[PDB]
This record gives C-alpha cells, structure tokens and sequence, in this order.
C-alpha cells in the first residue's frame, strides 16, 4: 500500500 | 561520422544516445536530456571533463565510486558511463542516468508547496539519508538543486562528489577553498570548527532545506563566511555558553564572545502559515549544536512524518563504504588511472 497518492505537480 | 553537439560542445555518446537537448550546467558538468535507442528510454547525461584539475577528479571519482555502490529508491542511480577505449584518449566521461523532470530548486522558482508535497518530498530526503548514513558516509553538500523530482513526487538525492566517509578527525581547509555553488546550507561547525565531518552536518542541511520548502526562500542566506554566520546568529540568537562547549575551535570561540549578543527568533514568527508539526523538528534540525542535534533514525520518527514513517521499508546499506586511500593525496595522473579502471565494467570486453 506503499506509495502516496498526492496530487499531480506542474512543472515547468 | 561526427560526434552529436550541444551548444557548440561535443556530445560524444551517439550511436545508442541521440535527440540530445540541454538540461542545465552545474558547477562541473553539462547535463542533457537523451532517447536510448537500445532500451528505449529517456535519459539524463551528464559530461564532464575533469582531468585538468586535481578537485574535479576527486569530485568525478566519488560520485561514480558511491553512485554505482549504492542502490535506493531514493538516490539516483548510474545507469551507463562512456569513455574513450584508451586512458590517453578519454578526455571527457559521460555519466548516464534516470531522467527526472526538475530539481527542487527549480521547482521552487516556480511554485509554493502544499504542507502534503512538503512532507513527502521531506520524507524521502530523510529516507535517502538514513541510507546513506547506515554506510557512514556523509553527503555535505545536500541542497534544492541536489534534489531530483518527477510529476509523482519521486526524490531522489544526487551529486555526491563531495560525499565522504565519516571521521571526527579531518582538516578542513581543503573544501572551503574549492568552489560550491551556494553555501547558504552548510553547518556552523564546517565554518568554525578546525577539524572533522559528521552526521550531522546533514541533517543541518535537511532543516535548510525544510524552511526553504516552507517559505520558498533560503533561511540563511549570506555573501561570504562571516556574513553568512551573522544570518545564522540573527535566528537562532547568539550562541550559548554551553554551545560555546565544544569542538569550536578558539579564534573562533573568541570572534562569537566577540560579537554584540542577538536575540532568537521564534518560528512560527518566520513561517506563520506553517504546520506546527514541522516547525518543530525545524528546530531539532538546526540546532547550533552538533551534539544535540537531531539524528537521522529520530527525525524519520518525529510526529510530522508519522504518516509515512514505516522502519520495514526503509532500507540501510550491507556495510560501511570504504575508500583505500585519501583521494585529498592523489595527483590528478592518478586519479586519472582510478576513474579509468573504475568505468571500465561499462566496456564492452571487460574482464572482472
Ligand atoms: N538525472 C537527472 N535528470 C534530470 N535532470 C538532472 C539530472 N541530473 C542533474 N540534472 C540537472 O542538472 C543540474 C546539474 O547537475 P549536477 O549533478 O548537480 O551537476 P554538478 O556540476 O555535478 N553538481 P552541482 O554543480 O552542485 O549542480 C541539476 O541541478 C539538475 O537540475
């Protein structure tokens, strides 16, 4: 269940 | 045919790396974005050029040496390094890389972070250090550009070539006359003390780095050493006797006694809008005292990444990493040969 999910960044 | 070229600069490393685009500078290298057309991905490559210069071997040797040594989630890794089949005709080497798509600097040039984005990015800073500090090697140098992100928040901690093993007992006067780019993350002790480097001259830049997620700019910024000192002092407010206790070397001892006295200032003052969770253990990070200090192992377990704080999956190295000789001795002939014998499991004979 490991990774956290969090919104995407924008990047530049 | 001819070599690929970036910006009027030879780019040697097609016919498996092409589509080459600039990413950046640092200090020492040219990075670009490539395609590998043997296993159809996007890289990063990394060209340096330092056999000129006795520092830019010892940089070059390090980071190749610790990068290939390590393996983690959260430090990037070597994927290939090209360099001429002979040691007479490898004038550059080319370090080859997982394409990430910014770095924290540039993100914060860009951006304010949510508290969510914050705490992650910070645990797997710590993540990445709790791992390098099981080998006993230290980074010293960590700052936002040294921090690699992707759109999913991925970290990964990069440039090492200023890592080295921990000892209480090395002079410092060497790294202070070679060039970084910054400085405004570097603990109070490398400036002040005459010898050594540990732990916990990370973690102080770890809480560097924190405020500076925080607030989007740096907490102690500074033009030279005793003005980047003074923004250290107006913060955390002149130094205690206590912490005047220590591996501070006199000449220092008395210039701090001889500075007029400053006052602390509190932090939910500096960053109003920040979680109080945070704001704590950004005090036990920059703690002016290396002794007291907040550990590495601790800070993962602060309330503040309770959320994420999994001791199961947060792996250590095997064993501590060992170098065999004082790179600091080496003439740059020398370290010529080691980066020579060092790269050549990437060569396409390679023996064992
Ligand atoms: N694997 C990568 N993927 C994407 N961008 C990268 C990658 N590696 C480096 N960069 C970018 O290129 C810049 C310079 O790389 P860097 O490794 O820090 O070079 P340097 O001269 O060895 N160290 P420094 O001078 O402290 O930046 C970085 O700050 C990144 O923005």
């Amino acid at each position: 269940r490991r990774k956290p999910v969090l919104p995407a960044l924008t990047i530049n | 045919a001819g070599p690929e070229m970036v910006r009027g600069q030879v780019f040697d490393v097609g016919p498996r790396y092409t589509n080459l685009s600039y990413i950046g500078e640092g200090a020492y290298g040219m990075v670009c974005s490539a395609y590998d057309n043997v296993n159809k991905v996007r890289v990063a490559i990394k060209k340096i050029s330092p056999f000129e210069h006795q520092t830019y071997c010892q940089r070059t040797l390090r980071e190749i040496k610790i990068l290939l040594a390590f393996r983690h989630e959260n430090i990037i890794g070597i994927n290939d390094i090209i360099r001429a089949p002979t040691i007479e005709q490898m004038k550059d080497v080319y370090i080859v890389q997982d394409l990430m798509e910014t770095d924290l600097y540039k993100l914060l040039k860009t951006q304010h972070l949510s508290n969510d984005h914050i705490c992650y990015f910070l645990y797997q800073i710590l993540r990445g250090l709790k791992y390098i500090h099981s080998a006993n090697v230290l980074h010293r140098d960590l700052k936002p550009s040294n921090l690699l992100l992707n759109t999913t928040s991925d970290l990964k901690i990069c440039d090492f070539g200023l890592a080295r093993v921990a000892d209480p007992d090395h002079d410092h006067t060497g790294f202070l006359t070679e060039y970084v780019a910054t400085r405004w993350y570097r603990a109070p002790e490398i400036m002040l003390n005459s010898k050594g480097y540990t732990k916990s001259i990370d973690i102080w830049s770890v809480g560097c780095i924190l405020a500076e997620m925080l607030s989007n700019r740096p907490i102690f910024p500074g033009k030279h050493y005793l003005d980047q000192l003074n923004h250290i002092l107006g913060i955390l407010g002149s130094p205690s006797q206590e912490d005047l206790n220590c591996g501070i070397n006199l000449k220092a001892r008395n210039y701090l006694l001889s500075l007029p006295h400053k006052n602390k200032v509190p932090w939910n003052r500096l960053f109003p809008n920040a979680d109080s969770k945070a704001l704590d253990l950004l005090d036990k990070m920059l703690t002016f005292n290396p002794h007291k200090r907040i550990e590495v192992e601790q800070a993962l377990a602060h309330p503040y990444l309770a959320q994420y704080y999994d001791p199961s999956d947060e792996p250590i190295a095997e064993a501590p990493f060992k170098f065999d000789m004082e790179l600091d001795d080496l003439p740059k002939e020398k370290l010529k040969e080691l980066i020579f014998e060092e790269t050549a499991r990437f060569q396409p004979g390679y023996r064992s």
